[PDB]
């Protein structure tokens, strides 16, 4: 009889995990502040790691990886990406950025703004989406925080019918042993109206969130395009395969950043261990070349494919730690 | 580190002589006094319990009392009534019938300074005494009710002694009057404000693991007492026996009692065992840590799971794998931690003791303080209250001077004790 | 890579190597503590007591 | 040459001194009797042993040391152990009843009654010193004695020694070998009074060094024994530069110079390293390379917490045996590539190390193997808060129902201390906090 605890109510994929473990008959649920808890499927903020491994008799087991924020916050992945000699700084596959804070790289900005400029060749980026950088400058100094500047890809793949922009959302959990699986069953998160050139004032057509999309539902069942029938469309009107055209690059992607922070939040030898799972966002220009966008940390899932992912992490994340009295995931080798 | 025994009444003369009819065994100390032992982890916390006297006799710590002699002459014939030093048995002549009131007020305070004349002989050749543990019953007069003078009047003499008792409390399945619900709680009111420590043994407790568990179809006194003796042996093993920590009286307080007046501990005991049988199969660590969690094994009448353990003491005797017994102690915590409250962070500690009591490879004794044992005090209450209402037999207590007010505070203050009980259950 | 502040002995010897450069009261205060303390435990016992003493 | 004094106080510190001063005579080859052969100055001298060791006109070396217990019981078995002859009874003090596992109890009440006889008895160790430096002191934070007694002597030390530094050697709690539940009571208590009266202050987690026994040594039930011995082993290594000839951390006030850059702020993390079974058969003995990559592994922390989530303000390699520069710069760069050091900005990332020939000498009968080389790194790291963190966290479960606070209320402690106390902690997790991230 196992035991675990919620301390993140607002997080629907593990609000279907606490349910599928309690329906199991093998895990009990104990209250926030019990620390004789053997799951801990913790807070996203101010996450207790230091109060860890320390009680005797339990195997412990947590669902974040403490350091990851680095990869999974837009200042410190571009940081991350420019620092690590595994990564930095001809790094191919991720776009030209820069760390700009309010009234540091500002003046370091400037001078790919001017190569762009006296080249004549594309020159719009996003923090909004201006070709001006005086523009942008004035609208981070307005905001307070700090925002990261980035070539805006200005080429990108438009599906048809539609001439639609999208970006690509992979689900990958990495496990107690640092097993890097890729969740088979990714999704396209697409734009409903039109991508306008000329005109970067519409962010309707520009920005694919979800949220912002909601002509939703036109082409397919809530702007969700899953890889079935991208794959199909890829053959049919390109001529290739998701596999071969995308996914060789995203599981290239996947596996490199993981691998570069790896020594940094690995709990191999630690008294207490970790597993997370992660959203990688993937952007696909016209000649089917693939950028990384970002990582979440705290990634949800779409409707359909929760009950299989939700319950995925029960088997390889949880079940293999604490075990009970054809494969889903693609294990990402190294 | 001295301990002052004493034992007042029917019940604690016939307890307390049983206690130190089984610890001598366990020390290797015969009726006569001398020793007779193999192991020198008998007598290295022997000082504990025993004054040593020339040529190398060891005379229990121990002053026996009661208002008629007839229990007390049954001790001194018994079998090891010869040990006990002679001068340390403090009677009267005219008994308590009882009645607090004659115990508390008029008969026992006739005699109550005889009594404190020993105590005081015994304490001053203590290099540093720790405190004192009383045996008694609380539905009778004299153990009940001098008892609790006696408790009085050496916290005025010994305030900063610790202060333990053995107090067995009165159930209607093994009654002798209709009077104790009224005894008792006369006696709950003094032992909440005057002991550090209290082990709840309960009458009603004993009778149901007799008659239940044990397929003794009518349990006499001495079937109680098998009980009771067996786990007075377990409770204060730490005390007397080189251990980890070597407990003392006042670190037991200490770790135990959370807030003062939450220190009455329901007891457990494991394996259940009748006088006589013997036993050939030693029970598994498993079996010792299961069936010494269980009600059934609770000395004191309260189902633990209608509350929370505050705190928690348990001792292993008998050599075992003690790496399973932290295994086993730490899977009950891990299994049901909904039991223990959370805001006393590791409030289960268990001890080892290699010499096992008498018939018996292996025994684990348990040692709770659960907010479950106002159940107990709930009873009391509510058989107080049948009577109290109408006043019934209350001219026994009045004839001695007591007026019908001083009830009404003990039953409050017992009522009150109810209720802090029950703020820590929903904490 | 930079090794300095080498001592040698028979017993042995100590280095530094650099991989990097850079980017109360008083005893009467005490006594009035203890004993200010100790006046709270005397006024406690005296309450106690006088409550025995009731 | 300049003197230092260790002090002793509790069960722990007590039990922990003897761990160490057996060590130190096996070492520097004194036997029981105090007769140190190989001393050739008969009836003094100023050597670098003679910081620790005074010497009589009869050529018995005797300890700088000061034990105290307010319970007779432990210090009892010191005066008729082994080691009896070594100390004078001066040396060993006794009180009647103990603490009972009560800081305020320790502190206060019966504190009082012991605290002017003790540094009666400490005064005449200072007499016989030419040049004291400071002391040494051994305590538990749990223990009512170790915790209480300890804060209260550290207060006086720095008034009527104002000008001498104060080490701390500290036994942190842990439950698998718990004395009390209020243990995380006394720990806030004495480390809220005693953190501006310490220089520099080496926690040893009990949780740390008992499943090192259990990893390592395979011993399923270690007991105090077990664990002191091995801490002995670390607290030689940190005193070694004080007892053997060497040009690191010669003096007091050079540990706090090279570890402690920030004053409150001065908890060094401990990391040994290797721990071997001497009832292991067959053993590869371990490189340079290989011990000191040990350094950085949780498993081997006297503390376990993970330095990858922190940041270096110092760090010292102390290695003992068969050990050359060379073959330490080249383990450094190796390990420098492959782990996670983040040192502060105001400090320079690099190490300070010292080498001693000879190698770890071992208890005969012990636990530990003897190894052709040792090492024991000291980093001040911020990571070393998640101690504070789990304490004080234990701390405000219990004190949020105020469970057991009248025990301490009791001995004439003001509830107001409980709260003071954790406000000095509160603000220690924010120091770290702010050098950290
Ligand atoms: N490592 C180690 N820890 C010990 C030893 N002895 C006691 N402790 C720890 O010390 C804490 C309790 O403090 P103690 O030293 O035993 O008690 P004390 O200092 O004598 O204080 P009181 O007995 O209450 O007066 C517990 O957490 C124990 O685990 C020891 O020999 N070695
Ligand atoms: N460099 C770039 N070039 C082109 N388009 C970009 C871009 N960076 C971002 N986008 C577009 O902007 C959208 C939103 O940006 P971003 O990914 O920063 O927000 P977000 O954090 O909500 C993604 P998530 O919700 O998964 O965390 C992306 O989905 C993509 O459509
Ligand atoms: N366990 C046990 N309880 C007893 C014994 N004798 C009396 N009692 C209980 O004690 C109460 C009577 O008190 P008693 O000791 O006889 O009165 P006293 O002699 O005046 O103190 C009743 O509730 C009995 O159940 C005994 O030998 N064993
Ligand atoms: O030896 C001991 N001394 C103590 O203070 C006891 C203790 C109780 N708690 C402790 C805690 C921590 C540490 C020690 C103890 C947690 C809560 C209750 C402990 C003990 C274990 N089983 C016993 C059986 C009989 C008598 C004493 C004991
Ligand atoms: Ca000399
Ligand atoms: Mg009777
Ligand atoms: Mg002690």
């Amino acid at each position: 009889m196992y035991t675990f605890v919620v301390r993140d109510e607002n997080s629907s994929v593990y609000a279907e995990v606490s349910r599928l473990l309690l329906a199991t008959g093998q895990w009990k649920r104990l209250r926030k502040d019990n620390p004789r808890f053997n799951l801990m499927l913790g807070e996203r903020n101010r996450l207790p790691f230091g109060r860890l491994g320390h009680e005797p008799g339990l195997v412990q087991l947590v669902n974040y990886y403490r350091g990851a924020d680095k990869l999974c916050r837009k200042a410190s992945l571009v940081k991350l990406i420019k620092t690590s000699p595994e990564l930095s700084e001809s790094c191919t596959w991720f776009p030209e950025s820069y760390v700009i804070y309010p009234t540091d790289e500002r003046e370091v900005f400037l001078a790919a703004y001017n190569r762009r400029r006296e080249g004549r060749e594309g020159n719009v980026w996003i923090a909004l989406i201006s070709s001006e950088a005086s523009e942008l400058l004035d609208f981070i100094d307005e905001q307070g925080q700090v925002h990261v500047i980035q070539k805006y890809l200005e080429k990108p793949l438009l599906l048809e019918p539609g001439h639609r922009k999208f970006d690509i959302r992979s689900w990958v959990l990495v496990d107690h042993l640092y097993n890097i699986y890729l969740y088979r069953e990714g999704v396209l998160r697409t734009s409903s109206e039109p991508y306008n050139s000329a005109n970067f004032q519409d962010k309707t057509c520009h920005l694919t969130n979800h949220c912002i999309q909601k002509n939703y539902g036109r082409y397919e069942e809530g702007n969700e395009m899953f890889f079935e029938e991208f794959n199909q469309y890829l053959m049919d009107a390109l001529n290739t395969t998701l596999e071969n055209s995308i996914l060789l690059q995203i599981k290239h992607i996947i596996r490199s950043c993981l691998m570069c922070i790896e020594p940094a939040i690995s709990t191999k030898h630690l008294h207490y261990q970790s597993f997370q799972l992660f959203g990688f966002d993937f952007m696909v220009d016209e000649e089917l070349k693939v950028w990384l966008i970002e990582v979440n940390g705290a990634p949800a899932c779409a409707q359909k494919l929760y009950a299989e992912l939700c319950q995925g992490i029960v088997d390889v994340a949880i079940s293999s730690v604490f075990p009970l009295a054809t494969s889903i995931f693609i294990k990402l080798h190294h | 580190r001295e301990i002052v025994h004493i034992q007042a009444g029917q019940c604690g003369n016939q307890i307390g002589a049983k206690f130190w009819e089984v610890i001598s065994d366990e020390h290797g100390i015969d009726p006569t006094g001398s020793y007779h032992g193999d192991s020198d982890l008998q007598l290295e916390r022997i000082n504990v319990y025993y004054n040593e006297a020339t040529g190398n006799k060891y005379v229990p710590r121990a002053i026996l009392v009661d208002l008629e002699p007839g229990t007390m002459d049954s001790v001194r014939s018994g079998p090891f009534g010869q040990i006990f030093r002679p001068d340390n048995f403090v009677f009267g002549q005219s008994g308590a019938g009882n009645n607090w009131a004659k115990g508390h007020y008029t008969e026992g305070a006739e005699l109550v300074d005889s009594v404190l004349d020993v105590v005081r002989k015994e304490s001053e050749s203590c290099d540093c005494l720790q405190g004192f543990q009383l045996t008694h019953s609380l539905g009778g007069g004299t153990g009940s009710g001098m008892g609790t003078l006696l408790i009085s009047k050496i916290r005025e003499e010994y305030p900063d002694r610790i202060m333990n008792t053995f107090s067995v409390m009165p159930s209607p399945k093994v009654s002798d009057t209709v009077v104790e619900p009224y005894n008792a709680t006369l006696s709950v009111h003094q032992l909440v404000e005057n002991t550090d420590e209290t082990y709840c043994i309960d009458n009603e407790a004993l009778y149901d693991i007799c008659f239940r568990t044990l397929k003794l179809t009518t349990p006499t006194y001495g079937d109680l007492n098998h009980l009771v003796s067996a786990t007075m042996s377990g409770v204060t093993t730490c005390l007397r026996f080189p251990g980890q920590l070597n407990a003392d009286l006042r670190k037991l307080a200490v770790n135990m009692v959370p807030f003062p007046r939450l220190h009455f501990f329901m007891p457990g005991f494991a394996p259940l065992t009748s006088r006589g049988s013997q036993q050939y199969r030693a029970l598994t660590v498993p079996e010792l840590t299961q069936q010494m969690f269980d009600s059934k094994n609770m000395m004191a009448a309260c189902d633990p799971r209608h509350g929370r353990y505050l705190t928690v003491a348990a001792i292993f005797r008998g050599r075992m794998s003690m790496k399973e017994v932290d295994e086993q102690m730490l899977n009950v915590q891990n299994k049901n931690s909904s039991y223990f409250v959370e805001w006393i962070p590791n409030n289960v500690k268990t001890a080892v003791c290699d010499i096992p009591p008498r018939g018996l490879k292996m025994s684990a004794t348990f040692i709770g303080n659960s907010t479950a044992i106002q159940e107990l005090f709930k009873r009391i209450s509510e058989q107080f209250t049948a009577m109290f209402r109408r006043k019934a037999f209350l001219h026994w207590y009045t004839g001695e001077g007591m007026d019908e007010m001083e009830f009404t505070e003990a039953e409050s203050n017992m009522n009150d004790l109810v209720s802090e009980y029950q703020q820590y259950q929903d904490a | 890579m930079e090794v300095i502040e080498l001592n040698k002995c028979t017993s042995g010897q100590s280095f530094e190597v650099i991989l990097k450069p850079p980017s109360d009261p008083s005893l009467e205060e005490i006594q009035k503590k203890l004993e200010a303390a100790e006046e709270r435990r005397k006024y406690q016992e005296a309450e106690l007591l006088k409550h025995l003493a009731e | 040459m300049r003197e230092c004094i260790s002090i002793h106080v509790g069960q722990a510190g007590v039990q922990i001194g003897n761990a160490c001063w057996e060590l130190y005579c096996l070492e520097h080859g004194i036997q029981p009797d105090g007769q140190m052969p190989s001393d050739k100055t008969i009836g003094g001298g100023d050597d670098s042993f003679n910081t620790f060791f005074s010497e009589t006109g009869a050529g018995k070396h005797v300890p700088r040391a000061v034990f105290v217990d307010l319970e007779p019981t432990v210090i009892d078995e010191v005066r008729t152990g082994t080691y009896r002859q070594l100390f004078h009874p001066e040396q060993l003090i006794t009180g009647k009843e103990d603490a009972a596992n009560n800081y305020a109890r320790g502190h206060y009440t019966i504190g009082k009654e012991i605290i002017d006889l003790v540094l009666d008895r400490i005064r005449k160790l200072a007499d016989q010193c030419t040049g004291l430096q400071g002391f040494l002191v051994f305590h538990s934070f749990g223990g009512g004695t170790g915790s209480g007694f300890t804060s209260l002597l550290m207060e006086r030390l720095s008034v009527d020694y104002g000008k001498k530094s104060k080490l701390e050697f500290s036994i942190y709690p842990a439950p698998q070998v718990s004395t009390a539940v209020v243990e995380p009571y006394n720990s806030i208590l004495t480390t809220h009074t005693t953190l501006e009266h310490s220089d520099c202050a080496f926690m040893v987690d009990n949780e740390a060094i008992y499943d090192i026994c259990r990893r390592n040594l395979d011993i399923e039930r270690p007991t105090y024994t077990n664990l002191n011995r091995l801490i002995s082993q670390i607290v030689s290594s940190i005193t070694a530069s004080l007892r053997f000839d060497g040009a690191l951390n010669v003096d007091l006030t050079e540990f706090q110079t090279n570890l402690v850059p920030y004053p409150r702020i001065h908890f060094p993390l401990a990391t040994y390293a290797p721990v071997i079974s001497a009832e292991k058969a067959y053993h590869e003995q371990l490189s340079v390379a290989e011990i000191t990559n040990a350094c950085f592994e949780p498993a081997n922390q006297m503390v376990k917490c993970d330095p990858r989530h922190g940041k270096y303000m110092a760090c010292c390699l102390l290695y003992r045996g068969d050990v050359v520069p060379k073959d330490v710069n080249a383990a450094i760069a190796t390990i420098k590539t492959k782990r996670s050091i983040q040192f502060v900005d105001w400090c320079p990332t690099g190490f300070k190390v010292g080498i001693n020939y000879q190698p770890p000498t071992v208890v005969p009968g012990g636990d530990l193997a003897k190894v052709q080389r040792a090492v024991c790194m000291l980093s001040n790291t911020t990571a070393i808060a998640e101690a504070w963190a789990r304490l004080d966290h234990k701390f405000d479960l219990m004190y949020a129902k105020r469970a057991f606070v009248h025990w301490y209320v009791g001995e004439g402690m003001e509830e107001g201390e409980f709260s003071e106390a954790r406000e000095d902690m509160a603000a220690l997790e924010k120091d770290y906090e702010e050098v950290g991230v």
